[PDB]
RNA sequence: UAGGUAGUAGGUUUAUUAAGAGUUAAACCUAGCCAACGAUCCAUAAUCGAUAAUGAAAGUUAGAACGAUCACGUUGACUCUGAAAUAUAGUCAAUAUCUAUAAGAUACAGCAGUGAGGAAUAUUGGACAAUGAUCGAAAGAUUGAUCCAGUUACUUAUUAGGAUGAUAUAUAAAUAUAUAUAUAUAAAUUGAUUAAAAAUAAAAUCCAUAAAUAAUUAAAAUAAUGAUAUUAAUUACCAUAUAUUUUUAUAUGGAUAUAUUUUAAUAGUCCUGACUAAUAUUUGUGCCAGCAGUCGCGGUAACACAAAGAGGGCG
């Protein structure tokens, strides 16, 4: 697993899979990937940078190249003409990184049981998750349709909850509150 | 890996399975008649014709297929203990029981194998009949004259 | 022609100027501060609109282009605010007519650059309870419930299982006040599913796209032959898509017309056990030429594609 | 579990230990002359008491034999030969013939 | 350019090139020869591996150390 | 065991995790060499069981894939199984007590429940 | 390497092995066969896969590892025994060593090791506990087969923390719910004076942990016997229990003038002129020192040579 080094950097401006404030500002100030005045190789490299920074930043590219599946999946609607109106184009290529959402960590992140995929992996490793009633400690566990997975309420609360201040910090805020009330 | 596709994308090799019955059984009168059927003697001839001398010291005609009988095979291989004995001894008891079980398994195996071969030939014939009927049905179905053919130009007298 | 370029905001913002030498600030940091607004003693940014969470079932997603880098509004009156030369907040001189009216699709779209991604609709507890009762107490088939509410059969069966778990937690009082607060918050944070609303209803005619169909084939026939889906399916040696979808409807675990009797053809012999034994052999019929670990099988243990599995206890194993 | 009673050939732990053979005498202190310990201790306890691998396996095998009434005695360990194993016998026999029998 | 005429263990004599800032190769020195030609020199077809045999690594080399047989300064 | 045709086990798998293969092989050949026929698999490691289901009464299970008919034929034509194969086959029911030995006498030990066949 | 082959190409006989043919041995007759779609010769080489690498594929490559098939166990020939040896047996020769100086013994390509040749390739471990083999009526005995462990990042695969985080101090008492808390005084590393950053990066706070501990006494194996062996989880006390895939709630028992005890992860290596991802700028050198896969850099003036700051890959 890649060590977390400069994930929330403002200069590089890469959107990560986290609820962090700095990631929020990166997502805010980014105005899309600029493919103007770039050759094909440069366009591909920029796209790879961005898409990998978001999807599966913690997988060595050697492993991601094996996990990558060249076959994309799609579903066809049989009542397209019957319903009527205009028909939209299927975004096939958005399924490029669809092989990663069957993992347990990404499952937790999507279910909003953790603030980030990294925290989901830590939860799994420390052993606060179960799949079909089995304590799974391996983030790379791949789910199947119909499976069920659960997380400890305390860990989910910590992920989707504010930080618990230290005693001295809380005293400082309470002193300020006292002054305001008076 | 590249070659595993020809065999079902399964890696490795099993030992070649060997037949319980090494020779065609006598009850397969189908294949008996097939072998006794007249032998071609022409462009696709299988043997010598009239008026040609086979090489000195050679058998002109091919050997005879050794058709075997399941009952005869069982009789020659496994024989009942025609002489009954007083099995008072422990080793005698054990060995008699073992022989009983082995004989039962062997005879069951031969009988079931013969039944399987007979069923196989019958099922193959039935499948062939079904496929012939399907062929005729499809051919006549395509032969049925559809009105939509009139929109194709035809130089029939031509 | 490419070069490294810091990811400066596209929208205008007050950049640095002459800074006291011992400040060592960056334009990125000043943009961060302008976006977040002042930090209060509580460690909170009340000015930023995205700081809190909505409670009106309307997702609150970023609208950079629509807002043009103006994330600061008044916490209580929800009026826009903007930075002034003197450095304090103040309503913009001219109102922004883009923000006054947003389309529903953009309201649900989370990321500006991606129009395809859209948030999903949260089912009301009333609807979950109704579906539970209709599937268990009333015995209505999963296909019937899916047709009634517009939901997909996997989703309805999933909600049945989930509500079973919820009921167990209720019997054992496991649910707590904090979990209830999360429930309410994230229920108010998302829109509700309305079965009466067709545009809300999901589609129930989606089938997987097979490889044989993915390829394009072209047939030349005279200008009067009728040609329909049945003929196309016959040419592709596939069953009609209607047959494919009907099978999907019946495939459901608890859906109607389920059959898995094939295994019933094989023989199993559970061997006997005596006092003191620790296990019990379960023999099973097998077929020569199709059983046993193969000889010469590829050893992938030292290659990049070595197989990995997990046993019933969840333990990692090499399969 | 079940503790068989002693016999005249094996009145006690010393008798059993002497009779089993294979230089098991030094285990006197380890077993302390406790028949119940002899028939209640397994390889785990024997290992923590410090007996050798061969010693513990042999002792347990003969204990099982006695518990099942099978004969107790010392059985052959197995030697190579006076003239040495097969792979050296030819050379050793030549040397022995030459040096002793000339 | 600094180069050397070296006899390999196989018996063939070749001309190799010594890279880096300064070298300590002398007559009858045991060195290791690898492939690679000095483009500007016609005839030379090999390099000598700095940091191997009796040929020491480049002195005070802090960039691309591995390519020149330099050990990391701990400074700790 | 004696005889030049024997029914035995050949090991497969990985270190510290074996899985045997019940085969008919010449006594002359190597343990893991290609046999006359491969009859089945056998996983010595029992299926794991949870504490709650132990107190329920569930017992661990050992999978032994096998082809009864060809095992019958091979033990009928004279193949001699190795002791472990004999224990497996007898316990299944292919063999009977005539293959038992005085060293292993479980007839006198109480039985929990007898063997049974199922069309799973 | 352009002509080769004289048992050579047929026919014949009678020996010969269970059996065939110039396959050996005889006779014995005919001239005949192989050849520029490459004979005969000469070099090189152990073949192959449902094995490994690669490619879209036909293919090309390897033949280490997993399995099949040959040929050997210092080199050459020959003979017993047998249904099958030119046997890792004998017999006599070649070498190259030993000690019994003799119809002498031995050739590690079995295991572990030692020299040497190499750029380069391990332990003179443990056990027969498991699966097999050999002897035995059994009891059992022997197995460097085999199963384990030891060296080696040679190759894979796992984990090797993650939420929050841009600074400190000082302001009128002289509960029915406030909230945009304001003023201030100081401090502020390396660059730099603005799209020029290093940088949420550090420290700090909050939670976690396979961290001496603390019972499993699982499984490999049962009638028994475990080398591996200090072998997997839940707890800071264990278990029947009201809870049947469910940290689990009942101060149940000894010790306590509610917790006193937790402990914890710190990356290297290439490159930034173009092919080829890397604009934040400086120092030194000055066709020299030196880079370089290709085009090509270096003459005081280097985006390429050695640095520093930033930066891009792989890990
Ligand atoms: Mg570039
Ligand atoms: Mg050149
Ligand atoms: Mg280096
Ligand atoms: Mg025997
Ligand atoms: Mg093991
Ligand atoms: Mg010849
Ligand atoms: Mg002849
Ligand atoms: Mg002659
Ligand atoms: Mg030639
Ligand atoms: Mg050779
Ligand atoms: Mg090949
Ligand atoms: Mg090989
Ligand atoms: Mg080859
Ligand atoms: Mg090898
Ligand atoms: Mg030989
Ligand atoms: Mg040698
Ligand atoms: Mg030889
Ligand atoms: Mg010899
Ligand atoms: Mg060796
Ligand atoms: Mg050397
Ligand atoms: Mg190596
Ligand atoms: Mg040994
Ligand atoms: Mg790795
Ligand atoms: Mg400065
Ligand atoms: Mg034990
Ligand atoms: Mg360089
Ligand atoms: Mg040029
Ligand atoms: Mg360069
Ligand atoms: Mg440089
Ligand atoms: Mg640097």
């Amino acid at each position: 697993p890649r060590k977390a080094n400069l994930l929330k950097s403002l200069a590089r401006g890469r959107v990560r899979t986290s609820f962090n404030k700095y990631n929020l500002f990166n997502l805010y100030k980014k105005g899309g990937v600029d493919l103007k005045s770039k050759s094909l190789y440069q366009q591909k490299w920029t796209a790879k940078q961005e898409t990998r920074a978001y999807h599966g930043e913690h997988l060595t590219e050697k492993r991601w190249q094996t996990v990558f599946k060249p076959k994309l999946d799609s579903v066809a609607q049989l009542d397209a003409s019957l319903r009527g109106g205009e028909i939209k184009e299927t975004p096939f290529l958005l399924q490029t990184f669809a092989v990663l959402e069957k993992r347990l960590d990404f499952a937790l992140f999507r279910a909003m049981f953790a603030s980030s995929v990294r925290q989901a992996r830590q939860f799994i490793l420390h052993g606060n998750v179960r799949v079909n009633g089995v304590k799974i400690k391996h983030p790379s566990y791949t789910l199947k349709p119909g499976d069920m997975f659960s997380v400890k309420p305390d860990k989910v609360l910590e992920a989707l909850g504010a930080k618990k201040p230290s005693f001295q910090e809380a005293l400082k805020i309470d002193k300020t509150q006292i002054v305001l009330w008076n | 890996g590249k070659g595993a596709a020809k065999y079902g994308f399964k890696s490795g090799v099993f030992p070649t399975t060997r037949s319980i019955l090494k020779s065609p059984t006598t009850k397969q009168t189908d294949i008996i008649n097939k072998v006794k059927s007249p032998k071609p003697k022409g462009v696709l001839g299988i043997g010598y014709a009239k008026g040609v001398k086979h090489p000195k010291g050679s058998h002109r005609l091919s050997p005879k297929v050794n058709f075997i009988d399941v009952d005869n095979l069982i009789a020659k291989t496994v024989a009942e203990p025609q002489s009954i004995k007083s099995s008072n001894g422990s080793a005698q008891k054990v060995r008699l029981q073992k022989a009983e079980l082995r004989r039962k398994f062997l005879i069951e195996a031969f009988r079931k194998e013969e039944a399987r071969l007979l069923h196989k030939h019958e099922y193959l014939q039935k499948r062939t009949k079904e496929l012939e009927k399907a062929k005729e049905l499809e051919l006549e179905k395509l032969n049925k004259e559809k009105s939509s053919d009139l929109t194709i130009m035809t130089l029939d007298k031509m | 022609f490419s070069r490294r370029r810091i990811a400066y905001p596209f929208y205008p913002f007050k950049k640095l100027g002459r800074q006291h030498p011992k400040k060592h600030d960056t334009n990125l940091k000043t943009a961060m501060r302008q976006f977040l607004g002042p930090k209060n003693y509580k460690g909170e940014y009340v000015m930023n609109k995205y700081f809190t969470v909505p409670t009106n079932h309307v997702p609150n997603y970023i609208k950079p282009d629509l807002e043009r880098g103006q994330s600061l509004e008044h916490p209580v009156t929800k009026k826009p605010l903007q930075l002034r030369y003197d450095g304090t907040l103040g309503p913009p001189p001219v109102e922004n007519k883009r923000l006054q009216n947003i389309f529903k699709d953009r309201l649900l779209q989370p990321f500006p650059s991606n129009p395809h991604c859209k948030t999903n609709y949260v089912l009301s507890p009333q609807l979950k309870q109704s579906i539970f009762e209709e599937i268990t107490v009333e015995g209505l088939s999963a296909q019937q419930v899916s047709q009634k509410y517009g939901l997909k059969i996997p989703r309805v069966e999933a909600i049945v299982k989930l509500v079973s778990v919820e009921n167990s937690w209720n019997r054992r009082n496991r649910v707590s006040s904090d979990l209830k607060t999360m429930d309410e918050t994230l229920y108010r944070m998302f829109p509700v599913f309305d079965s009466d609303a067709s545009f809300k209803r999901e589609n129930l005619s989606e089938i997987p796209v097979p490889q044989k169909t993915l390829a394009s084939r072209f047939l030349t026939i005279a200008e009067s032959e009728p040609f329909g889906p049945v003929d196309a399916a016959h040419v592709l040696e596939l069953e009609p898509a209607v047959e494919t979808l009907r099978n999907l409807s019946t495939v459901g675990e608890h859906s109607s017309g389920h059959q898995q009797s094939t295994n019933k053809n094989t023989k199993v012999i559970y061997g006997e056990l005596v006092e003191g034994e620790r296990s019990q052999y379960k023999f099973t019929n097998a077929k020569v030429g199709k059983v046993g670990y193969r000889y010469g099988s590829g050893n992938r243990d030292n290659k990049k594609d070595r197989r990995i599995g997990f046993n019933k206890l969840g333990q990692m194993v090499y399969i | 579990s079940t503790i068989p009673k002693p016999s005249d050939q094996v009145p006690d732990v010393d008798a059993f230990l002497n009779k089993i053979g294979r230089n098991c005498n030094e285990l006197k202190d380890t077993f302390e002359n406790n028949w119940n310990n002899l028939f209640q201790w397994d390889s785990k306890i024997l290992k923590e008491k410090g007996v050798n691998i061969q010693q513990r396996k042999y002792i347990l095998k003969q204990v099982h034999n006695y518990r099942n009434n099978r004969p107790i005695h010392e059985i052959k360990l197995g030697k190579k030969s006076f003239f040495g194993g097969e792979r050296k016998r030819k050379a050793f026999t030549a040397k022995w013939k030459a040096e002793n029998k000339q | 350019r600094k180069a050397c005429r070296v006899r390999l263990t196989n018996g063939n004599v070749v001309s190799a090139y010594i890279p880096g800032e300064g070298h300590d190769a002398q007559e009858h020195s045991i060195v290791y020869v690898r492939g690679g030609r000095c483009q500007d020199l016609p005839g030379v077809k090999y390099h000598v591996i700095r940091g191997a045999g009796d040929l020491s690594g480049v002195v005070n080399r802090i960039s691309s150390r591995s390519k020149y047989g330099a050990k990391k300064p701990s400074k700790s | 065991t004696c005889g030049l045709v024997r029914i035995r086990l050949a090991r497969f798998g990985r270190k510290n995790s074996p899985v045997y293969n019940i085969v008919v092989a010449n006594s002359r050949k190597a343990r893991d060499a290609k046999p006359i026929e491969v009859l089945g698999t056998y996983v010595p490691v029992p299926s794991p069981v949870t504490k709650r289901e132990l107190k329920r009464g569930v017992v661990p299970i050992k999978d032994v894939k096998l082809d009864f008919d060809r095992t019958k034929y091979w033990i009928g034509v004279g193949a001699q199984p190795s002791e472990t194969v004999t224990k497996l086959l007898r316990k299944a029911g292919i063999l009977n007590d005539a293959w038992a030995t005085s060293k292993n006498s479980n007839v006198n030990r109480k039985v929990v429940f007898e063997r049974m066949e199922t069309l799973e």
